[PDB]
């Protein structure tokens, strides 16, 4: 269906311990495919998916030169930003940047985004129209003016509607086996006594891709959204995901309860009875 | 502003005593990025534990997956030890076969 | 025939510190929501007595506990009042302060403000010298709670510490804030 | 594929 490519840059200062730590990482949908680490002895943009390894040396040569340049701008940014908020020299600080593009079912450009953050909070963001900025805070307006003056939004838009989308489409073709195919969730229910009058019913979903999923519990067809405990959807490590949802049930009524799984891998939404 | 990590300890594939698996520790929703995550075999620290590359969620908070391969047993206690700037001292989460 | 459930020394214990949950009225016990393994290891020499000790408390003991005696099969007392076993000292401490100042005129009121540098949505204020009030942020997600204490008197002492916590783990608290003393002047 | 180096803040 719809798809996305995104890059996540993270730089963190190391006061009195040398140069900042830069980590870049690249995703298509919920699948990572590249990364760069300034602390890695490699000193190269490395692959983290099979379907990108087939790209030529020009790609790896170039991507590396670019990612190095990215880190160096963020390095300066850490200094400028400390000045903008006027902080001491002791204490580590963090800059993050997230950008990329979305495509529809038709693989045509849908949305572009570009966000910056200082010490965990929104700093500046490019708006939907890819023409104007959102200088959240005060100091951010300084940056906003520089970036308006240097027409940054125009070259970003150019990238987001141009090479971003075009290369996402290319990646989707090269990685067809991985990226365009779904892994339906493997499901099961477990039972644990809380007391002698209460028991937990847990609904599981394992080995599923993509990470998007919905697990809900129902008592006699009616949704139990309030007493349900969800866990953060977590990675299996093999490229699939896991999630469970649980409810507390009165002992001897488990049979009234059903679990409803929703996912692209499933042709139709699964309904799981505790007692068939 | 800082954020304290959410820990989840689980296995890659459903646990079966004889069979081989991977022991996962998923720390997420934290800030700053610096974090110490160890995998513990019967209280002792497991040597050579790999991790995913540092990435972050829409809210800007970080996530990492620490993992090692292992063999489950009714005769070994596994856990994850996480320590962060937000935590006063290290926190230890036992691996429950089913959370 | 309703049993009773309390804790010694208190129900709010620093992590590492010992505690013993006690039931009085063939006992059992249990944590609400999730199951607590620590319970099913306490030896019977004690289980029959009606006492469950914890040598060193960790976050895994924190929760809502009920107690009862008697199996449904021939006898079962109604479950006791709930006990909320709280573990403190898990997270770095917040900071407490008095707006506009820790000095106050006898009979006046003051605002106490608990500030956490770790993002949290639960805040506890405890009068010391020990009962506590509950609160949550006044902004979208400020990590700050406000409390009004008073009227105040130069006779009794007016001492406080505060805690921050995650609402989805309301029994694991931060370290307490430094003691804040109100200087009341008759 | 990465965008080209972006301006300082």
């Amino acid at each position: 269906g719809s798809h996305s490519m995104r890059y996540f840059f993270t730089s963190v200062s190391r006061p009195g311990r040398g140069e900042p730590r830069f980590i870049a990482v690249g995703y298509v949908d919920d699948t990572q495919f590249v990364r760069f680490d300034s602390d890695a002895a490699s000193q190269r943009m490395e692959p983290r998916a099979p379907w990108i390894e087939q790209e030529g040396p020009e790609y790896w040569d170039g991507e590396t030169r670019k990612v190095k340049a990215h880190s160096q701008t963020h390095r300066v940014d850490l200094g400028t930003l400390r000045g903008y908020y006027n902080q001491s020299e002791a204490g580590s600080h963090t800059v993050q940047r997230m950008y990329g593009c979305d495509v529809g079912s038709d693989w045509r450009f849908l949305r572009g985004y570009h966000q910056y953050a200082y010490d965990g909070k929104d700093y500046i963001a490019l708006k939907e129209d890819l023409r104007s900025w959102t200088a959240a805070d005060m100091a951010a307006q300084t940056t906003k003016h520089k970036w308006e003056a240097a027409h940054v939004a125009e070259q970003l838009r150019a990238y987001l509607e141009g090479t971003c989308v075009e290369w996402l489409r290319r990646y989707l073709e090269n990685g067809k086996e991985t990226l365009q195919r779904t892994d339906a969730p493997k499901t099961h229910m477990t039972h644990h006594a809380v007391s002698d009058h209460e028991a937990t019913l847990r609904c599981w979903a394992l080995s599923f891709y993509p990470a998007e999923i919905t697990l809900t519990w129902q008592r006699d067809g009616e949704d139990q959204t309030q007493d349900t405990e969800l866990v953060e959807t977590r990675p299996a490590g093999d490229g699939t995901f896991q999630k469970w949802a649980a409810v507390v049930v009165p002992s001897g009524q488990e049979q009234r309860y059903t679990c409803h799984v929703q996912h692209e891998g499933l042709p139709k939404p699964l309904t799981l009875r505790w007692e068939p | 502003i800082q954020r304290t990590p959410k820990i989840q300890v689980y296995s890659r594939h459903p646990a079966e005593n004889g069979k081989s698996n991977f022991l996962n520790c998923y720390v997420s929703g934290f800030h700053p990025s610096d974090i110490e995550v160890d995998l513990l075999k019967n209280g002792e620290r497991i040597e050579k534990v790999e991790h995913s590359d540092l990435s972050f969620s829409k809210d800007w908070s970080f996530y990492l997956l620490y993992y090692t391969e292992f063999t489950p047993t009714e005769k070994d206690e596994y856990a994850c030890r996480v320590n962060h700037v937000t935590l006063s001292q290290p926190k230890i989460v036992k691996w429950d076969r089913d959370m | 025939p309703k049993p009773t459930l309390w804790a010694e020394p208190g129900s709010v214990i620093t992590q590492g510190s010992p505690v013993t949950l006690r039931c009085q009225g063939e006992y059992r016990l249990y944590r609400e929501k999730k199951t607590a393994p620590w319970i099913t290891r306490i030896p019977q020499e004690l289980v029959k007595k009606g006492q469950f000790p914890i040598p060193s408390i960790t976050w895994e003991h924190a929760g809502r506990y009920r107690c009862y005696y008697g199996s449904d099969t021939a006898g079962r007392s109604e479950s006791s009042d709930p006990l909320e076993l709280v573990v403190t000292g898990a997270y770095i401490k917040p900071t407490l302060s008095a707006q506009p100042s820790p000095v106050v005129n006898s009979g006046g009121n003051v605002t106490l403000q608990c500030d956490s540098q770790v993002a949290f949505d639960g805040f506890i204020l405890c009068k010391e010298g020990p009962q506590c009030l509950n609160s949550q942020p006044h902004a979208r997600g400020s990590s700050r709670a406000i409390f009004s204490v008073g009227p105040v008197s130069p006779s009794r002492r007016w001492w406080y510490r505060c805690y921050a916590y995650d609402s989805n783990s309301p029994y694991e608290w931060s370290l307490p804030s430094d003691l804040l003393e109100l200087l009341v002047l008759g | 594929r990465l965008s080209s180096p972006l301006h300082f803040v």
